[PDB]
């Protein structure tokens, strides 16, 4: 048996209603459950037995479905309704949960804030060097973040992080890591993050390793 | 029987909710007008988010027809979840199972099912919803941890339901514990005060059930039925509950304390799936103030004149006693499949005569079935099991079959009369049926005729068309509407007169009336209050005798009734019926005059003699006896001449004798009435002076104890004749007599000896049979010939033993049966023969010295034998003569008797005495 | 001359046949009122009505089609017949009735029809593992029982419902057994799988393929199964040319009628076929259980023999709902079910054991007595069966078709067949109670002579109003003259008290209680002894006041019985042989016999007396028994000759007698000579 | 009210062994069947294997069966899960559930199993300062080459709530790296100080570190 759970992702503005649909290959009656999982936090049962709702569970969460095709609609979603859904199959061994929906939350557009960290002298003694730069506060998710070393782009030894949406702004932040070694870093003077986002034209931070 | 089908309160509701499942009576402390409830188990309703939940409507039942759910709720399912139920109102059946007392009315959901938070599992725990006045409650005592069917899960409480006297509810719930079940009982005021809406699982201080069973009781379904009542004498009603897989499919009722779940009687079925407990109801069928337990086994399979088996269902019925020991008997459905115990239900006092009763459902009976109730009194002794009445379904299948009386409560007053309905349900045709009971009119009405003899030539009445006379009568019509409880003052009874019924079926009309110048005559009677026989009176004119031949075939006068209906009705349609024992067939008989002399009056000269054929009777046996009865006329002739006569029983009549042509034959009834034992015979209805009609009138007369001296016979003839209607009484005696032969008979075994034994010899001291000689044994015998058995006689025996100085025989032993007793003058067995192991020539008594041996003989029967042996032995010193060779001897012993005694001292008695001679011939 | 009819008959034609077999009625004025009527055939054929006036209708027995009984089973063209008569005409005359005969042979080889319905709760899952053998099995060795063997394969697991079906409390028991890590099928109520086929090694692979489902409801649903593998013959399979046995394998109780209370199910079930064609039963939800009413008369219907292959912890209530279930058979399965081949065998040879017969659509008013053949030629009555027969023998029924009164002139078919058999008898009856010249009637008004009547069977007849001999004395008024014989000898009453002489018959004016019949009204339906409160104690019937005995009684009134068994004696004889019967007792004979069968008698001469008389004729040609023609049947005692009667020892009586000749005989009579009766008389007296 | 707590996890060399357990109060143990899920890295949840309420009945996904053991003791109401022969598929968040008839009603929070031939190694904290100004100043902490997962970050022992940001971690060649960052008002830094607290279980090693001015 294959759960296969559309849609992956979803954008959805407070206000609006959604749903996501589980796909069985065989029929499994009514033997489909809904689970929520949030940041940090593990899953919570929804809904029970495709239409089955729980104890505390709001009736904006919705299940339907018999066989081969069941749905989760959600009216009027709210902030707090952020976070990964599965479906699971009790039917038949080994039990299975379908891909998982990430459901996000739109809002208005947010500018990052972007800050620039040099390395440590403490890192530096080791021999290394990580240049450090901060993307807070921003919404889309979808950010574009690039690295200067005297001008000139670097791919190598870049890592970056997002965190997931925050619970009380619906914002995202994104930290850029750009690890060299120390002999390195001492051959180059300007240093510069650079964020390609909508609301505006990159915005830029940078460092001079000579000042 | 006074259940009208005529005019019933017709209730329905919409089509496919079931109305009818369970039906019920709502009477509140607040008002005059009370309602009829009918349950509704699919019914679809307001509650947001439930189908098929089930509803129970109350109905008005004066007209007003029209049935509306009552609010026990109106929102969806409790919820927990937002949407999602904790309860599961949906497909719950409510109205299933439906009952009420007072302002309380609390209906069932046997399907009702929980959630419990404590694991996702829906449980058939079954519940109810009391309704309070205004105030809703949700009883559900069933509810608790115990949430699987180990547990109180699957209660189903709701499939069988009743109150107490005063106010606890009994809420059945069979299929808890595994199907064992469990009845449920709560005081109703608890259930209303400790309830709180944010508990599922109140549990209540003087909550009662039946414990959890062994496995033994898996799947018997204590719940499904249940009734309450006085059973463990007095105090609180205890609880009869159904348990029809109980004792391995048979079925059992178990009636439990009502203050204590412990059994105190237990009741089974006798045949395997029977289903005994489908139904349970109790009712004081006797009037005796105590209830009885009747047990519907809708499935019970009874056996025909063809041994086959017939589904037809039973009620069995257990009447109590003060000592717990139930008496029995069964009532069954007549028709097969009509599942007669599918429902039992009081009906009160359907008479109003004292008694408690019910009516039974038969709900799948009647060509086209549709469902039969029977309806029937209670007695002292039990139930009447034979319908008077019955209450049929009017409507088809729509599919499937209405089921009348599948639900069905009774012994309420609705109407102002105290004669109680059956509500009927037909869960099949979403119905149910208020079926009335009418009050009840006893009517006496009476016919007589004035001139009750015509004559003729008394042309006094005008006929009013002519200058003419007419000989007339008069002919009297009175009324008598009595009657109980409310039925209308005023009563209209339709009367129609009849005259000469006999005749105008093709024959000469030879009377008629004489304003009509018809032979009837019709009117509408009002009667009133009862007791108030007013009358109206007809003249009739005897047709001219120029015309019309007869002269003495009576004039029948006929009343024939009706009991109208809308005019003696009430406004509901409650109709009045005349009482079912009541005739509404009342006649006289007028006759004409024939001869009766120049005073017109009939004046019969009666009398009888008789002679004998046989004198005697004899005592203790079956003695044929004919009597010739000869019945005069010197006078005028009779009307409706009879001959009577008073027989003792012992008399067995037979009959009159048809083989003598000399004789009448005389047809003859044969009776016992009011202390009395009379052979009647048929002399002739119009008896005409001058006829002489002669009958032998035959009897056997068994009399065998010790009775009168003769048997007498009281005779006399008579009539219903306007003067001298008796004879005088001949009174005729046979004498009895006792007759009793006895034959004396008697035989030697041998019948003779020779003396040349082997190895006879003589010894100065003999011992043993061989030195003395054969054994000859002598019986006599008094047998009883005659009919009459005797008290005491005596047989005398002189046994020849000394011929000159020689002793011949020697009595080894008297062998005596029979009431029997020998006294002997001489020495017996003087020889001491211990042996056991089994004038010359005549030796008779007269020759050899005897001994004298006198037997009592007690009580004997006829054909009785009073036996006497006598085991002697032949002593060879006596036989071989020693002074001249020897002689030929017969031995000669003679038994005489005489019969003293017999028990019927009142009779002539004869001393009854014979003689036989008994001998042995004795040569060489 | 005038017998029964003579006064019960005669005023009408129908009444006369209503009345009595004897009874015979002229017509075309063959005998024009000539002094008899109706009385027997014979009296109005004597006087001359020979001709075929009489109307004297007789009752027949008659075959219709008699196509011979059958051998094998195998036997196929001509079709297998199973019982002898197969069309029967039966004409009645009221209070009559003819013999017939029922053979039914249990045919040899004869093909059976076999339905295997699985009880399908999760503890069968190793039965069905089991049975993966069966259907070859099965067949070949039921190969000796006939040649012909068809099998097919259904299924029970219980109404679908929730209460009876772990009731999907969760979605977890949509598809069960989740619980004990493993999986197992839904409740379906009852399914079918396979038809009966000859193809028996489909049904291996059929049951292979098959796999248990959860039961909350410990009872089974079984009797919904059985009813529709019974009623469904459509999809079952069942031929009717075969014996159909439905084998019904369960671990369970069963769930019965109005049990299905707990599911909301109420709906009455009819009996009738609900499987669609995804070959399952619709009904499942909807519809309660069957009775073992419905079982019973469905299943004997239409012949189904039920096998319970049952294990042995329930077999208490299959025996049980058995015995309310006749013709059906159960016996004890193996917990691997490894003697479903052997149960079935044993079971269908328990089956063909017993020979059984139901007659169908008989009306109230024909009654069927049967004496059945059992063994040899005895036969038992009140039998519609026999025991204990093989297959390949026969049994004999005996049937008495009789009728009470007059039933309606409609022709009815009375089917008398075997259970289990489809082959059956059909007898067509109908009721000669109507004179031809009953309907060849045209009454007319006028062709009673001068008059206003009707007119019948070859003579007049006025009604009231115009009544007379003929036709005349409507109302009396002609009647004071004529005189004619009212009554017997002219003692002149007017007509034996209850009626009066009207015009040469009399008319009774009498209607309380009963009718009077005959021309001197002569005949009082109510009036006679009572013995106990009744005429004649309800064991006869009266005509004139004369109790007509029924069967088996005497005396007026009928309390005397003929039955003996009250007065016969150990030995097998009646009063002993010593006595007279009367009334169900015994009188005593003259030597003072005593008691119900002159058992005692104290007084008797010794029996010497009386054994003395044997020997004087049997040996020496002289006695009572000699004159009488008696000794060699009375005497059944072994008489021996011998030179010396010795000392025995034993019971031995020592008799004497002098003879005719003046010669003393002396013999012994000895008792119990291993229960017999030997004397020993002297060569030499 | 219900609780689930797991522990046991931890970092684990391929082919070898580790027995997980959890402890669970708050309702009839005994009477509920019991169930491991776990939480694969693509966040993808796999269920492991359920053991019956009286624990006769063992279920195991099939690429798990013969190397894991599901048990309870219903006397101690605690579950485990000994797992043998494992390798990096393995590697998951282990959450023990409770059932509901075919549902996992109640979760644990979960224990983290890495499995891996890496060694455990301690994170080295370094300080982001700010270049040699606004109303308000972003300061960090680099917290780089840990290994196995998790790494806990609270800044002023955990005075200093608001204006944090913590990273997920990033794997580069068997070794983790975070950051976390604080936004702090510009005249309260460095007036007052603003430190990183950095915890790493796995080696039981906590690191303090001072964010000074460049």
């Amino acid at each position: 048996l294959v759960m296969t759970q559309t849609p992956a992702t979803l954008s959805v503005t407070p206000g609006d209603s959604v749903s996501l649909s589980c796909r069985a290959s065989q029929s499994i009656s009514n033997h489909l459950h809904w689970y929520q999982q949030k940041s940090h936090e593990s899953p919570r049962l929804l809904i029970k037995y495709a239409s089955q709702s729980i104890s505390g569970i709001p009736s904006r969460f919705s299940g339907s479905g018999s066989g081969t095709d069941f749905t989760l609609s959600i009216n009027s979603v709210e902030t707090e309704d952020f976070g990964m859904y599965f479906c699971q199959q009790s039917n038949s061994w080994p039990h299975t949960f379908g891909g998982g929906t990430k459901l996000e939350i739109k809002r208005a557009d947010a500018a990052p804030t972007v800050s620039i960290f040099p390395p440590s002298s403490e890192q530096l003694t080791s021999g290394g060097a990580s240049v450090v730069c901060f993307l807070n506060n921003f919404y889309p998710k979808d950010i574009n973040v690039k690295w200067k070393i005297d001008g000139s782009e670097r791919q190598n030894g870049v890592l970056n992080s997002w965190t997931d949406q925050d619970s009380k702004d619906s914002t995202y932040s994104m930290s850029s890591t750009l690890t060299l070694t120390k002999d390195e870093y001492e051959r180059h003077n300007s240093y510069t993050c650079e964020a390609t986002h909508k609301t505006s034209s990159p915005i830029v931070k940078s460092f001079n390793r000579n000042e | 029987f006074n259940l009208d089908v005529d005019s019933p309160a017709e209730y329905s509701g919409p089509e496919g909710s079931y109305f009818g499942f369970a039906v019920d009576f709502f009477v509140p402390s607040a008002s005059s007008r009370m309602f009829l409830l009918v349950g509704a188990p699919k019914a679809n309703t307001t509650q947001p988010g439930i189908v098929e939940g089930g509803q129970v409507l109350k109905c008005d039942w004066s007209s007003t027809r029209r049935c509306q759910p009552i609010e026990f709720d109106a929102t969806g399912n409790r919820d927990y979840a937002k949407d999602d139920p904790l309860e599961f109102k949906s497909h719950q059946w409510f109205g299933a199972s439906v009952r009420s007392k007072q302002d309380k009315i609390l209906a069932c959901a046997p399907l009702y099912h929980w959630r419990t938070e404590m694991k996702q599992e829906r449980e058939p725990v079954g519940t109810c919803f009391l309704q309070d006045g205004t105030k809703t409650v949700e009883y559900a005592p069933c509810r608790s941890q115990d949430i699987d069917a180990d547990g109180q899960g699957f209660c189903q409480g709701g499939f069988s339901i009743d109150f107490t006297k005063a106010d606890r509810v009994l809420l059945g719930g069979p299929g808890s514990f595994y199907w064992q079940g469990q009845l449920i009982s709560d005081q109703v005021a608890e259930i209303v005060s400790k309830y709180d809406p944010n508990v599922y699982s109140i549990k209540y201080n003087n909550q009662l059930a039946t414990r959890t069973a062994q496995a033994i009781f898996d799947d018997s379904y204590l719940g499904y039925s249940v009734a309450v009542g006085d059973f463990n004498g007095d105090g609180i009603d205890d609880f009869v509950s159904g348990v029809p897989r109980a004792a391995r499919t048979l079925g059992m009722v178990y009636i439990y304390d009502g203050k204590n779940m412990s059994s105190l009687y237990n009741f089974t079925g006798e045949q395997m799936a029977a289903y005994f407990g489908f139904s349970v109801a109790a009712t004081d069928i006797n009037g005796d103030d105590y209830a009885d337990v009747f047990i519907g086994a809708p499935l019970f399979m009874d056996r025909g004149s063809d041994g086959k088996l017939q589904e037809v269902g039973q009620v069995s019925v257990s009447l109590q006693r003060a000592s717990g020991d139930f008496q029995t008997t069964k009532l069954n459905g007549f028709e097969v499949f009509a599942r007669f115990g599918s429902a039992i239900a009081p009906l009160g006092d359907l008479d109003q005569d004292g008694f408690n009763d019910i009516a039974i459902a038969a709900p799948y009976g009647g060509e086209d079935k549709k469902g039969i109730v029977y309806i029937f009194n209670g007695r002292s002794t039990g139930l009447n099991a034979v319908p008077s009445q019955i209450l049929e379904g009017q409507w088809a299948a729509r599919s499937m079959p209405p089921s009348f009386g599948y639900s069905m409560k009774g012994a309420t007053d609705i109407d102002k009369n105290g004669y109680p309905d059956l509500i009927v349900g037909a869960f099949g045709v979403d119905r149910a049926i208020l079926y009335r009971a009418r009050p009840v009119i006893t009517v006496n009405a009476g016919l007589e005729v004035y001139p009750s003899i015509l004559n003729q030539d008394n042309k006094t009445c005008s006929l009013p068309g002519t200058a003419l006379k007419v000989s007339c009568f008069n002919v009297r019509f009175c009324l008598k509407a009595d009657g109980k409880g409310v039925l209308p003052r005023k009563l209209n009874f339709q009367v129609e007169l009849l005259l000469d019924k006999l005749k105008q079926k093709g024959a000469i009309r030879r009377a008629l009336f004489l304003y009509s110048r018809s032979p009837s005559h019709s009117k509408n009677m009002t009667i009133s209050r009862g007791g108030l026989m007013q009358c109206e009176e007809l003249i009739a004119y005897l047709r001219d005798e120029s015309e019309f031949r007869d002269k003495l075939t009576p004039i029948t006068i006929f009343m024939e009734y009706r009991l109208d209906y809308r005019t003696a009705a009430d406004t509901t349609g409650l109709q009045p019926i005349l009482n079912q024992f009541t005739p509404a067939n009342i006649s006289r008989q007028a006759h004409i005059l024939l001869d009766c002399g120049e005073d017109n009056v009939c004046k019969p000269k009666l009398e009888v003699s008789v002679d004998s054929d046989q004198k005697k009777i004899y005592i203790g046996d079956d003695n044929p006896l004919t009597l010739i009865v000869k019945a005069q006329n010197q006078g005028e002739g009779a009307y409706e001449a009879e001959l009577i006569v008073s027989i003792p029983l012992q008399a067995d009549f037979i009959g009159v004798v048809r083989n003598n042509e000399a004789l009448a034959r005389l047809s003859c009834a044969f009776k016992t009435e009011n202390q009395t034992r009379q052979v009647v015979c048929d002399l002739g209805n119009p008896m005409k002076a001058g006829t002489q009609l002669l009958a032998g009138l035959r009897f056997s007369v068994h009399q065998q104890s010790e009775m009168d001296t003769s048997v007498k016979f009281d005779l006399q003839i008579q009539s219903s004749n306007l003067f001298d209607k008796v004879s005088p009484v001949v009174s005729h005696k046979v004498d009895l007599a006792v007759l009793a032969a006895v034959e004396i008979r008697g035989v030697s075994s041998p019948d003779h000896i020779f003396l040349p034994i082997p190895n006879w010899e003589h010894k100065e001291n003999p011992e043993t049979e061989e030195d003395v000689g054969p054994v000859v044994q002598h019986i006599y015998e008094l047998r009883n010939n005659g009919p009459s058995s005797f008290s005491k006689a005596m047989l005398h025996l002189q046994w020849p033993y000394k011929y000159n100085n020689n002793t011949l025989l020697y009595i080894l032993h008297y062998d005596i049966d029979g009431p029997m007793n020998c006294t002997s003058d001489m020495e017996i067995n003087p020889l001491r023969i211990k042996i056991s192991s089994l004038d010359i020539h005549t030796l008779g008594c007269g020759v050899a010295q005897c001994l004298k041996i006198v037997c009592q003989v007690g009580r004997l029967d006829r054909g009785k034998s009073a036996i006497l042996y006598v085991k002697s032995l032949l002593w060879t010193e006596t036989f071989m003569n020693k002074e001249n060779q020897n002689h030929s001897y017969s031995l000669k012993s003679s038994a005489s008797f005489n019969v003293i005694e017999f028990p019927y001292k009142n009779l002539p008695i004869e001393d009854i005495t014979n003689s036989t001679l008994v001998t042995t011939n004795v040569t060489w | 001359g005038p017998n029964i009819c003579t006064t019960r008959g005669v005023s009408s034609c129908q009444q006369c046949l209503a009345v009595s077999p004897m009874c015979a009625w002229c017509s075309d004025e063959a005998l024009p009122l000539g002094s008899p009527r109706c009385d027997l055939k014979e009296n109005l054929l004597k006087d001359n009505c020979a001709p075929e006036s009489i109307e004297f209708p007789v009752s027949e027995a008659r075959v219709l089609e008699d196509r011979p009984l059958s051998d094998k089973g195998s036997g196929d063209s001509s079709q297998v017949t199973q019982v002898s008569p197969q069309r029967i005409a039966l004409r009645l005359r009221p209070d009559d009735s003819k013999n017939f005969s029922i053979q039914v042979r249990q045919v040899e080889d004869y093909p059976v029809d076999i339905y295997y319905l699985m009880d399908l709760s999760y503890s069968m899952k190793d039965d069905l593992w089991s049975i993966q053998n069966l259907g070859t099995k099965l067949a070949t060795q039921m190969r000796k029982l006939t040649s012909n063997l068809r099998i097919g394969f259904g299924a029970f697991v219980d109404k679908p419902v929730s209460p009876y079906m772990y009731i999907s409390p969760p979605e977890a028991l949509e598809n069960p057994c989740y619980d004990m890590k493993t999986t197992c099928l839904p409740m379906f109520g009852y399914k079918h799988v396979l038809t009966l086929t000859d193809q028996v090694t489909r049904f291996n692979e059929e049951v292979k393929k098959q796999s248990v489902s959860r039961n909350r409801d410990a009872p089974e649903g079984g009797f919904d199964a059985i009813m529709q593998a019974t009623v469904c013959d459509e999809k079952i399979g069942w031929r009717n040319d075969a014996s159909h046995l439905l084998v019904f394998t369960t671990d369970a109780k069963t769930h019965i009628a109005l049990d299905g209370r707990l599911a909301g199910i109420v709906q009455p079930n009819d009996g009738q076929c609900h499987v669609g064609s995804d070959n399952h039963y619709s009904a499942s939800t909807t519809m309660d259980y069957p009775s073992l009413g419905l079982m019973t008369e469905k299943l004997s219907q239409k012949n189904i023999n039920l096998i319970f292959a049952v294990t042995e912890n329930v077999v208490n209530l299959y025996q049980n709902y058995s015995e309310l279930i006749p013709g059906t058979t159960v016996g004890v399965l193996s917990m691997d079910s490894s003697n479903v081949l052997q149960l079935i065998v044993d079971a269908y040879g328990k089956i063909r054991s017993k020979v059984e017969l139901e007659v169908r659509d008989l009306p109230e008013e024909l009654s069927l007595s049967f004496n059945a053949t059992c063994l040899n030629n005895e036969v038992i009555p009140g039998l519609k069966s026999c025991m204990g027969l093989k297959i390949g023998d026969t049994v004999s029924f005996s049937i008495e078709a009789k009728v009470r009164g007059c039933p309606q002139e409609k022709e009815k078919s009375f089917t008398i067949k075997p259970v289990g058999f489809k082959d059956s008898l059909i007898v067509q009856v109908t009721f000669d109670c109507d004179c031809a010249c009953q309907a060849q009637a045209e009454p007319n008004s006028h062709r009673c002579n001068n008059g206003n009547g009707t007119f019948e069977c070859g003579v007049c007849r006025c009604g009231p109003g115009w009544l007379g001999s003929q036709c005349e004395c409507s109302e009396e008024d002609y009647r004071p003259s004529q005189q004619d014989e009212c009554s017997p000898r002219e003692g002149q009453p007017v007509c034996s008290q209850r009626g009066e002489c009207l015009c040469g018959q009399c008319v009774c004016h009498s209607s309380d209680f009963g009718k009077i019949t005959g021309k001197y009204c002569e005949c009082d339906d109510f009036s006679c002894v009572r013995y106990k409160g009744e005429m004649c104690s309800g064991h006869g019937q009266c005509s004139c006041g004369d109790c007509l005995c029924d069967s088996d009684w005497t005396g007026y009134y009928c309390n005397c019985t003929t039955r003996t068994d009250t007065c016969m004696s150990s030995n097998g004889l009646l009063c002993s042989g010593r006595g007279k019967c009367e009334c169900g007792s015994c009188v005593c004979i003259q030597p003072g016999s005593y008691g119900d069968t002159c058992e005692k008698c104290p007084t008797c001469p010794d029996a010497c007396t009386f054994k003395k008389e044997c020997v004087e004729c049997k040996k020496f040609d002289r006695g009572a028994l000699h004159d009488e023609n008696t000794c060699n049947r009375y005497c059944r005692d072994e008489i021996e000759s011998v030179k010396e009667l010795k000392d025995t020892g034993k019971d031995a009586v020592n008799c004497t007698y002098k003879n005719e000749d003046d010669c003393v005989v002396r013999f012994q009579y000895y008792e119990d000579s291993s229960g017999k009766s030997i004397l020993y008389v002297v060569e030499e007296p | 009210e219900v609780q689930l707590e797991e522990s046991g996890g931890g970092l684990v060399k391929p082919g070898g062994s580790l027995k997980l357990s959890c402890a669970a109060s708050g309702f009839a143990f005994s009477s509920y069947d019991m169930s491991w899920v776990r939480q694969i890295p693509e966040k993808r949840l796999e269920w492991v294997a359920k053991v019956s309420s009286g624990g006769g009945s063992t279920y195991y996904l099939d690429t798990v069966q013969g190397r894991f053991t599901i048990s309870r003791d219903n006397a101690k109401n605690t579950l485990y899960l000994q797992m043998s022969s494992l390798n990096s598929e393995d590697t998951a968040m282990y959450y023990c559930a409770r059932h509901n008839y075919g549902s996992f009603a109640y979760w644990g929070q979960g224990t983290l199993v890495t499995v891996s031939a890496a060694k455990t190694t301690p994170p080295s904290v370094y300080p982001l300062a700010p270049g040699s100004t606004n109303s308000m100043v972003t300061l960090g902490c680099l917290v780089k080459g840990y290994f196995p997962e998790p790494v806990t970050v609270t800044w002023n022992s955990g005075s200093l709530s608001s204006g944090v940001h913590t990273f997920p971690a990033v794997l580069q060649s068997d070794l983790y790296t975070l950051s976390s960052s604080v936004t702090v008002p510009s005249s309260t830094w460095p007036s007052e100080t603003v430190t990183c607290n950095v915890a790493h279980p796995a080696s039981s090693t906590k690191v303090d570190k001072k964010i000074v001015p460049r």
